[PDB]
C-alpha cells in the first residue's frame, strides 16, 4: 500500500507467443490454456519488494495483432522496462525479435531496460528455436535472456523481478 | 425502405446491407466461438465466467475501435470506458446485460464521442434481438446515457438527473476500466465517497446490512428460490462490505471479483480462513449453477428448486450471522469502551 517507485513495464511480441499468459501467471499465479487475443492494450498492477522498497509494477500487455501497432508503439516512450517475448515452438516469432528490437531502438526511451523471453519452454517436443540460439541473439544485443513457461510456471517470477532489479539499479545511481 | 448500415437502428432498418451483414455475423461468430471455447476447455483453472468476461471485454473493445474507424472519429486519449454490474466483477453469464459508461476529461469530447456510442448501442441492441445477449439497458448503465466529465456524472447523482441515485452510485463504485485509463474513474468515485449526503449509503455497515436485511433468506416451506436474490446478491454485498472495511483496491479492478477480494483477504489475513473458504465455496457453487441455468435457457433464468439450493442457502445463513457480528464490531469499534 506504501509505494517507493512506480515501474511502467511493457510486454511486446508476435500474437500467440504468450504475453497475456506470462502476465496472468505473474499477476494471478494461474495458466489459461485458451487463446483470447488481446485488443489494443491491457494492464495489470502488482506491487513487489526489492531492497526493502515497495515497487508498484504497472504492466502494459500489448496486442501482437499488426492492426494495433500504431496504438502499441505510442507506449514504448513511457516504458521503463520492456519484455520481448517469442515462442520457442515458432521460428517465425524468434526471427521477428530483431524487428521488435529495432522498433524499441526507434520509439523507446534511450536508457530503457530490455529482456528477451523465450516462452512455452515446457513444449520441448515442438521446439523450433534451440535455447543457445536465443542466448546467442540476446548476447549479440547485450540484452538479458530467459526461457519462460506460463504453463509450467518456469522463470516467470524471476524474469519480472530481474527486469525490475535492472530498472531499480539504473535509477538508484 | 432501404438497407441499414452496421450502426443503423434495427426498428428503422430491419435488414443490413450485404457489407454490414458480413460484419454483424463476424461479431455473432466471436460470441459463439467464445461460448464454444468455454465448453471445450471444461475443468480449466480459469472459471467459465472469468473466461467469458475476458473474451467479451476483447470483443467489446474491438467493436469500439471498429466504430471509431467506421464513423471517421478519432478516439480521445483522455476518454475512459468502464464496465459496471456482473461484468465489472467478472461474474456475468453469457445472457447477462452489457453495462458500460464513458468518462471524458473535457465536456466538448461528449459532442465528438456520443455519436460513436449511440452507433454502438444500435449494434448491441441488434445483437440482443438476435441472440438475447449484451443487452444495452436504455434506462440503465449504457455509454450513451452515462457519458461526461467526473463533475457531470457526480452532478447527475447529487441532483435528480437520474432515477435510483443509489443503484447508479453502486454501478460507478463497482466499475472496472476497459482501457488502461482509470484516473477519471478514481476522481468520480472519490467525489461520490466525499459527498456528505451519500455518507452512509457508501459505508461498509450499509453493504453488510443489505446482505443481512434487504436480500433476506427464502420464506419457510418455499419450493422455488433465486440463485440471484437469495445467494449471489447477499455474497456480492458481503464482499463490498469487506472491500470497504479493509480499503481493498486495484487500479485494474482486480479487487472487484470474488476471487480478487478472497486473494486479498488471504494475503493480509484480514478474515479467518474458515470464513473466507465458506464465501469462496458458495460463490463457486452459485456461479456454476447460475452460468449453467442461463446457458441452458439462453436467457436470465435464476429460479431453481429449494432442494437443489439447500446446501448453499445454509452456508449463506452462516455468512449472514458473520455479517451481523461485523456490523456490531464496527459499531463497537467507533465507541471504543476502555477499562
Ligand atoms: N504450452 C504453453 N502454452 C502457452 C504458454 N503461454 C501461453 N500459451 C498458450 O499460447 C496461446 C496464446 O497465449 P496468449 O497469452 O493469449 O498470447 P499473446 O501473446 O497474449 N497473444 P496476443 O498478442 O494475440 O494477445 C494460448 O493458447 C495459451 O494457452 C506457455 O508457457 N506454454
Ligand atoms: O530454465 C530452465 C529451463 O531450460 C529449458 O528452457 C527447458 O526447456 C525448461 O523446461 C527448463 O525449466
Ligand atoms: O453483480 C452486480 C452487483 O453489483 C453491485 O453489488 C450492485 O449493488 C448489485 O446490482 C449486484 O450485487
Ligand atoms: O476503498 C476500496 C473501495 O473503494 C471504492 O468503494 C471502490 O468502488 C471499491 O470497489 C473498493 O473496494
Ligand atoms: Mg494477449
Amino acid at each position: 500500500s506504501h509505494m517507493d517507485y512506480l515501474f511502467k513495464l511493457l510486454l511486446i511480441g508476435d500474437s500467440g507467443v504468450g504475453k497475456t499468459c506470462v502476465l496472468f501467471r505473474f499477476s494471478e499465479d494461474a495458466f489459461n490454456s485458451t487463446f483470447i487475443s488481446t485488443i489494443g492494450i491491457d494492464f495489470k498492477i502488482r506491487t513487489i519488494e526489492l531492497d526493502g522498497k515497495r515497487i508498484k509494477l504497472q504492466i502494459w500487455d500489448t496486442a501482437g495483432q499488426e492492426r494495433f501497432r500504431t496504438i502499441t508503439t505510442a507506449y514504448y516512450r513511457g516504458a521503463m522496462g520492456i519484455m520481448l517475448v517469442y515462442d520457442i515452438t515458432n521460428e517465425k516469432s524468434f526471427d521477428n525479435i530483431r524487428n521488435w528490437i529495432r522498433n524499441i531502438e526507434e520509439h523507446a526511451s534511450a536508457d530503457v531496460e530490455k529482456m528477451i523471453l523465450g516462452n512455452k519452454c515446457d513444449v520441448n517436443d515442438k521446439r523450433q528455436v534451440s535455447k543457445e540460439r536465443g542466448e546467442k541473439l540476446a548476447l549479440d544485443y547485450g540484452i538479458k535472456f530467459m526461457e519462460t513457461s506460463a504453463k509450467a510456471n518456469i522463470n516467470v517470477e524471476n524474469a519480472f523481478f530481474t527486469l525490475a532489479r535492472d530498472i531499480k539499479a539504473k535509477m538508484d545511481k | 425502405h432501404m438497407f441499414g448500415s452496421l450502426y443503423s437502428d434495427e426498428r428503422d432498418k430491419p435488414l443490413l446491407s450485404p457489407t454490414a451483414q458480413k460484419k454483424f455475423e463476424e461479431y455473432q461468430n466471436k460470441l459463439a466461438n467464445l461460448s464454444k471455447i468455454i465448453r471445450e476447455n471444461e475443468g480449466n483453472e480459469v472459471s467459465p465466467w472469468q473466461e467469458w468476461e475476458n473474451g467479451l471485454r476483447q470483443i467489446y473493445k474491438e467493436m469500439i475501435y471498429d466504430a471509431f474507424d467506421a464513423l471517421g472519429v478519432e478516439m480521445p486519449k483522455d476518454m475512459e470506458v468502464h464496465f459496471a454490474g456482473s461484468l465489472a466483477k467478472a461474474q456475468a453469464t453469457e445472457y447477462s446485460d452489457l453495462d458500460a459508461f464513458v468518462i471524458v476529461k473535457n465536456d466538448e469530447d461528449i459532442k465528438k464521442v456520443k455519436p460513436v456510442f449511440d452507433a454502438l448501442n444500435n449494434l448491441c441492441q441488434r445483437i440482443f434481438t438476435a441472440s438475447n445477449q449484451i443487452y444495452p439497458d436504455p434506462i440503465g448503465i449504457n455509454p450513451s446515457r452515462l457519458i461526461g466529465t467526473p463533475d457531470d456524472l457526480f452532478g447527475m447523482l447529487k441532483d435528480g438527473m437520474v432515477a435510483d441515485v443509489e443503484a447508479t452510485a453502486m454501478s460507478i463504485l463497482t466499475s472496472k476500466p476497459v482501457l488502461p485509463r482509470y484516473e477519471c474513474g478514481e476522481e468520480l468515485r472519490d467525489k461520490i465517497k466525499q459527498e456528505p449526503s451519500f455518507s452512509n449509503m457508501v459505508s461498509a455497515k450499509k453493504f453488510y446490512n443489505k446482505a443481512i436485511k434487504d436480500f433476506t433468506a427464502p420464506k419457510e416451506g418455499a419450493e422455488v428460490v433465486s440463485v440471484k436474490t437469495h445467494i449471489m446478491r447477499p455474497i456480492d454485498f458481503m464482499l463490498m462490505g469487506l472491500r470497504e472495511e479493509f480499503n481493498l483496491y486495484s487500479e485494474d479492478g482486480a479487487h472487484l471479483s470474488a476471487p480478487g477480494t478472497i486473494r486479498l483477504l488471504r494475503e493480509k489475513n484480514l478474515l479467518p480462513e474458515e470464513q473466507i473458504a465458506r464465501i469462496e465455496s458458495v460463490y463457486n457453487q452459485a456461479m456454476s449453477k447460475r452460468f449453467e441455468l442461463h446457458a441452458e435457457h439462453k436467457k436470465e433464468h435464476d429460479e431453481m428448486p429449494y432442494s437443489d439450493a439447500k446446501a448453499m442457502l445454509d452456508e449463506v445463513a452462516k455468512i449472514r450471522e458473520l455479517g451481523v457480528q461485523r456490523v456490531t464490531r464496527i459499531e463497537n469499534l467507533e465507541n471504543a469502551k476502555k477499562l
